[PDB]
């Protein structure tokens, strides 16, 4: 499941963080790299995001967890999250719904974003997009 | 009810996860501080992303 292009590919990508060049990534170095996207990452983001990755618990990301990292079911859960918003039990929510989760909670995806995955995510053509027409444009 | 945030949390880094395999897409609009977003800056994003994605789904478990 990973290509030897892949591979190098990575290994490149794990370069422009370790910055020092000792096989390692810290939360300074993605603090670092955050920061230089305008991001405005928290110390407890930068930690949550180490810690997801990190299999050996040492602190910090060499690149053999990178690699699984990028290499790395999420199906169900994805389910799970969009229920928690169906209120009818219908397996759908409206478009307007939608982008007011979308909008106004957790991340707070823009309204060009909302309107992309709206265009994309009408598998059927129907003008309605269900769930699991949601999950197949993802997988 | 913690699942409300952790949920929509998932669903927005799940999304934006796919939407950064597309060169064109809008998702690529929302880093306003840099002018010329470059080949270094799209590897880099593609890693954070992948990374916040983790760390959504760890936290939506979490809350069930
Ligand atoms: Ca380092
Ligand atoms: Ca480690
Ligand atoms: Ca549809």
């Amino acid at each position: 499941q990973l290509t030897e292009e892949q591979i190098a590919e990575f290994k490149e990508a794990f370069s422009l963080f370790d910055k020092d060049g000792d096989g390692t990534i810290t939360t300074k170095e993605l603090g670092t790299v955050m920061r230089s996207l305008g991001q405005n990452p928290t110390e407890a983001e930068l930690q949550d995001m180490i810690n997801e990755v990190d299999a050996d618990g040492n602190g910090t990301i060499d690149f053999p967890e990178f690699l699984t990292m990028m290499a790395r079911d999420s199906e169900e859960e994805i389910r799970e999250a969009l229920r928690v918003f169906d209120k009818d039990g219908n397996g759908y929510i409206s478009a307007a719904e939608l982008r007011h989760v979308m909008t106004n909670l957790g991340e707070k995806l823009t309204d060009e974003e909302v309107d992309e995955m709206i265009r994309e995510a009408d598998i059927d053509g129907d003008g309605q997009v269900n769930y699991e027409e949601f999950v197949q444009m993802m997988t | 009810n913690r699942q409300i945030p952790a949920a929509a949390s998932l669903i927005q880094t799940a999304w934006r996860c796919y939407a950064a395999e597309n060169p064109d897409s809008s998702t690529w609009k929302i880093y306003i501080r840099i002018s010329q977003l470059r080949e270094h800056h799209r590897a880099t994003i593609k890693v954070i992303r992948r990374m916040q994605y983790f760390v959504a789904k760890k936290k939506f478990q979490q809350a069930r």
